């Protein structure tokens, strides 16, 4: 089920489409939580079970007490986790600044159940967290692809692509770093990590005549970001990370230090924290309020107002695209044309029925699915699809 | 400067050549209208010239290319 | 009193030093909240004392119950207005949630009695703040000033001048209005007057004049408001005297979205405001170019965003600024005792650097707004030869 | 009914004419009080007829006692009402200035009352006159379509537009600010506007838009002047607040030499100094090389711009196009011995003996709408309100 | 006494200064009122008072009934008569509409006998006013002085000077007749000459290849200038003038009908017909519209609207240089910083506050005067050197000691 | 669409610049009248009449 303007066309059409917007002078992907499913990651609904399973006590006092989640919103497991852990650090800062002892102790027990559940569903690798070269599994075998594909087509004089997302995982890391690409995020040094916000204004060049670079903006923080005893946000490997905090957050049962971690969107009432929020916000507004862009959107389920006030805004501009995933069109089609279902679904249908040659939505179940995404780019010419180089490894190795 | 003024022409083109009976107009381009009111533009057409004395009638037969330029052939039939 | 570098300088050589800097191809200036205190406004602490002064219950009600402001820091009046209202915000939005009503109505009688008081400092003309003609008087006499010096040091073919502000007070509107220069901020238009980013790219030129500049208010203005539309309209002072202004100075009333200010720390709290960013998007924009000269008058260093920007303008090596600090030797004692404030780290961190691209200036009141002027030099119509005529009293020395 | 000195011409012709002379160097429009009655206007036919039958008690004064209107003009409805104001300023100050209670007292309500009729029948809109966003209704829909094609047309390196107008509404300013253009009329300010007179050779460029000219020859109700011999601008809420309300809802009150409306006091030297200027820039740019000029809702009543256009056809680059309704009615009076000096004016025009002049008459098919088509050719909605629905 | 910016300078750097402005590509000078009184001229307190002495009972009639004029101000000599004849106009077309006939009559006498004080005091030589050789007296040797040293500072490929005025006396072409010199402005022919504005754009050429002219405007009128009914402007010599409609008018009372075409009053935008007027306005106002360009001021008083207007507006341009000479420049600084002053005085005050190097203002009293301002500008300097050896012969001159 | 355009006139003859078939009809638009020609033999056309 492919529309454009609220009319059907084909694949070959769809395809050569695509082939179009990929020679525009910008390009940019915005990815969400359900393209890391295929290597060991879990949606945001698969959480809430686990939580509602394993602590069934704390559930009550959540709902009746505090009145911090709604019961109809829970019983249908519509619940936006990252939206909760922000108004329960509020809560608990307030409690310790007046000096309410035995609030502190109920809000302290329940953080410490929160991040124990959001952590463990973001490994995606167990225990082979500390580990080296994660990249040569076969999991990450398409964003390997993806990240190929982008950087390949790209004619001498042109920008660099970007990547947005609404994950917090090292997914895209890992797989970068064995192709032997550098990414940009707003980071540099080896011995003492530091932020710099004008580091995205930066490019490589060759002193005799390369351009193998690209930008990633994560817009809700990482696994590796912390703040000190000091004002600073510094960064850590995996291996540091899982010998300094990850192991008692997983394995311990009573730890909870305080405004230290700067994942999901946490502790934005720090003056400190709170200004690497707003530049990626400020960054993505800004990327798509230019002439001639191009967007491809996947994995996202459009729970978020910010994102699509701002994605609604910039479609008053002739000339910008996007294209759209979302393997539910049938099922909330018909619960819009009864009465009405959730307001993403609402917002999703709205945007479909537009009458414009700009907004194209592609459905139909598996697909629409990350894996199905890839195939439909492009594929350069003199990309070497042979195996040349692993046999002579081989042979070096095979020698004394 | 003062009331004395002259000049009230409105001419089409101007003679570039000459080769025995075989006559050469370049047409200008700067005139937005062509009106004083008469239209030639197409071959079978007389126009005259003004040598001072007499006018000289001649009849267009040739209309070519080569902002590109425009060329007119015509032949001399008498005076006035 | 003068240093550049980390080493002592002179006034000859630095007098000398400011004129061959404004020849360069981009001059601008930044000012602060010290530089209207000649035509009548106050700093912070005026606004605390007369909050303490005019509120008695309130004071106690902080200090008593929730504990929001020590009494020993609230006697040496040394608190800051902006890190207390984010906290306030901060408990009217947990007292909100959990369904308290009497804990609700204190914090918006806070909240309306600190803002009734930021607004009174920014008219410096008492009820005289609706006639006409406020730029004739004797007090806005060295604004005409530097606003004639900058329009004047320009060679054809160079770029206007900028200027930045961080106040509420229409003072440069003021005077430029009474010298026949025209200024732009953004806005168009009489009968419906809106806010276009794409109007900071015009500029004047003749049909067969040259005297125009730039404005950048970076934390709002006193006649602006939004209408909850995504839309920001402009009004003049006796019609904004005549709506909103005099309900809030006299009638006490509670306060709303009447004008759009930003007192605060964090300003990303405020997620639909799209004028911040622009505004800061062309002040990042104008210190990445070469040949820069900055003039900073007037700030105190307490904002995390601008010194954190300026800091990262110094990898230029084309990028000048001059800074004027009066108490610059209080503030080097209390960094070896031990350390004084965040605001008194920054300066002295700046001024021991070792690039010849940084200058303070210090001196009590001898770096005032009034001396700042001053130092600014007028431009030479008619150049000499000064070969001949030096040599004239060259004669001199040898018969006297 | 279509002439060209005395020939006549189809409809194909004239359209391809008019597209012809739009390619020109210079180009410009003059409007009159007939164009703003598509939008709730009236003419001056109207107003003499309404100030008739409400102020009958003082009309007598005005034809016996002081001599400042002729009987057979009343009868007849063809007063010039501007002016009678002009005068009746003059008989006001010369009475103050001799100190002469009576007559001083007497000539406060007839201009309190004939300032009463004439500024009802400006504010186009009753009482949504200080209200926002005036110019997106239907009314105003025809006005944006001159402005968008007229500025579409020049081509790069060609000079802006100009328009001068009788009217003295805000008409062509809500289309205008709608629209997404500028427009130069000689201000510049926000919290005191002045009048500059050399901001007419003000141009837009980009670093790396448009705008227009707009002359008003008659003044408008957002002109005023204070105590400070300067003169000031102001906007439609404001003015609504200072002096208009009070003009249409109170009794009885006059000012003095504060209005700059309509043409009303020329004996200050500070106020005939704008007025002068406009003149003065119509003349200028009337005797150009290469220009055009087309004319709609004018009456031809007035004896100033008859000389001016008279004068400027001595050149053979300029162009002159007319649109007169009433034609062959005034053919037919002019036939017989009687008429009127606009009818006589217009008939010799119809009578000349070059192609320059160009007479359009007819019924419905000379008026502003018809006009406005003759020009050549040059979603958000949904967008908008699906935000707010958000 | 010599201002530049608000600040003060030295006579020394005003002379180098005075230098250099006069090398720029255009150069004008604007004369006003006090310019011809060492010729034999007067200003309008002198008309006011020469009026109050010879008709008392129209100063009576106005004082009294119309209440035109004020009892103290007749005393102490503070009335403007351009105010004074519009307001006079102002009465006589309400008598006229009204069809009154007494005092229609009344106020002709006093608007014929006002206007005979003035022309009386624009002949500067009385009776011999219809004679030749006027300029070889002693009285014109400054006028002379001013045009030789105007032409003579010219380089070739560069502009002729232009001079604008405000009177109606002849005391600037007696000047140049006697030296030789040509001024256009803007007539033609012997038996008949007419105005046409097309003729300011002439210059002199020679055939086999009279190299120096100027311009003069004269902004209100001549008093040389008729108009006659056939709406066509008309110029006659003075004898013809003298012995044809400028000797009734003086010895014979009340027959000013429209003689000659003048411009007393402040408002000059009432005649809709005068198309000199704006004429000259036009040619003033574009000229002060180009780069490079320096204008000197002296002997005007600052009461004209339009002028003032036209004089701020145009400083707005980078390229604009003026010069303006005032004798009472410290009694306006007194008497404006006590909140009061006269609207002629803000004016002045207003331009010698002001923060730009463009604008210049000397005051001082008789230092200011026309014969000052005369000495003040500089002779070229015909054969100049590199200045790299005499300059060497400067420095060894004088070390003997 | 179009075919070509015009480059030069021989008498009563016309010379048509390409970018189907002999008999075939084309025409011109000269603004108030639209010109019919037919097809002989770049190409060569004569002219039957106007609309
Ligand atoms: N294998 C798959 N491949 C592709 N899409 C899939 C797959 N499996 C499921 N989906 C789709 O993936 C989607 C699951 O979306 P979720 O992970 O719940 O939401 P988010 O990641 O946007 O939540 C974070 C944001 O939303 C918050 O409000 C905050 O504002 C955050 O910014 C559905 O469409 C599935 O059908
Ligand atoms: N006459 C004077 N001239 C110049 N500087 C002066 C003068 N008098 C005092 N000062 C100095 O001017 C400075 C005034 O200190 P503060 O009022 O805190 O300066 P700010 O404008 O940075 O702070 C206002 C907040 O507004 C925004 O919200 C930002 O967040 C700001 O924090 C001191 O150094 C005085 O010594
Ligand atoms: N719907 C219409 N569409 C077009 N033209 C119309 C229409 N209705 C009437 N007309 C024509 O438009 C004419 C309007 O007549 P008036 O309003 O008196 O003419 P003005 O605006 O020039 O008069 C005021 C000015 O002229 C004087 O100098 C005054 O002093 C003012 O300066 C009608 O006669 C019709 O021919
Ligand atoms: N010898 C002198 N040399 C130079 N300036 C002098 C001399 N004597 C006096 N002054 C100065 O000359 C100045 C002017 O004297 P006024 O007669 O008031 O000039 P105005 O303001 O009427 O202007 C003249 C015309 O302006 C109008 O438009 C009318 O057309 C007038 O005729 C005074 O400041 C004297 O100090």
């Amino acid at each position: 089920s492919i529309y454009q303007g609220g009319n059907k066309l084909n694949e070959d059409d769809f395809r050569s489409h695509v082939y179009s917007l990929c020679q525009l002078d910008n390009v940019g992907v915005l990815l969400g939580a359900g393209a890391s499913v295929g290597c060991g990651g879990k949606t945001m609904k698969d959480v809430w079970k686990s939580f509602k399973q394993n602590y069934p006590e704390l559930l009550g006092a959540l709902i009746d007490k505090y009145l911090l989640v709604s019961q109809i919103d829970s019983d249908n497991n519509l619940v936006n986790v990252e939206l909760l852990i922000d108004e329960a650090t509020k809560f608990l800062s307030v409690a310790k600044t007046r000096r309410c002892e035995d609030e502190e102790e109920e809000f302290r027990k329940i953080l410490s159940s929160l991040y124990k559940e959001v952590t463990k569903a973001a490994l995606l690798t167990g225990e082979q967290f500390r580990e080296k070269n994660q990249g040569k599994k076969d999991a990450f075998k398409y964003h390997k692809e993806l990240i190929s594909k982008l950087i390949s087509n790209r004619q001498p004089g042109q920008s660099a692509p970007a990547i947005f997302t609404t994950n917090y995982d090292l997914a895209l890391e890992w797989a970068a770093e064995d192709l032997g690409i550098q990414l940009f995020n707003g980071f540099s040094g080896l011995h003492t990590r530091q932020f710099y916000p004008q580091n995205f204004d930066l490019a490589f060049r060759n002193v005799n005549a390369g351009h193998y670079h690209a930008y990633l903006y994560k817009l809700h923080g990482s696994l590796t970001w912390y703040q000190n005893d000091s004002l600073t946000v510094n960064e850590v490997s995996a291996s540091q990370a899982y010998d300094e905090y990850i192991n008692d957050i997983i394995n311990k049962d009573d730890f909870y230090r305080g405004q230290h971690l700067i994942y999901p969107g946490a502790n934005k009432y720090s003056h400190t924290i709170g200004f690497v929020y707003g530049e990626m916000f400020r960054r993505f507004g800004e990327f798509i309020s230019k002439p001639q862009t191009a967007l491809f959107i996947n994995g996202f389920g459009f729970g978020d107002y910010h994102i699509n006030r701002i994605i609604l805004g910039a479609l008053l501009n002739p000339s910008f695209h996007v294209v759209i995933y979302y393997p539910e069109l049938k099922e909330a089609i018909t619960k819009v044309s009864k009465g009405g279902g959730s307001e993403a679904e609402k917002a999703i249908v709205t945007l479909k029925n537009m009458a414009f040659n700009q907004v194209t939505v592609v459905g139909g179940g598996s697909k629409a699915y990350f894996n199905s995404f890839v195939e439909h780019l492009p594929y350069p010419v003199l990309f070497p699809r042979d195996n040349i180089v692993d046999e002579l490894v081989e042979a070096i190795a095979n020698l004394s | 400067m003062s009331l004395f003024k002259l000049t009230e022409i409105s001419a089409i083109g101007y003679v570039v050549g000459l080769e025995g009976e075989r006559i050469r107009i370049n047409l200008h381009e700067g005139l937005q209208g062509r009106l004083a009111v008469s239209s030639v533009t197409q071959p079978g057409d007389l126009i005259g010239f003004d040598a001072g004395n007499i006018l000289v009638v001649a009849r267009v037969t040739d209309m070519a290319f080569v902002i590109p330029l425009r060329q007119i052939i015509a032949y001399a039939i008498g005076f006035v």
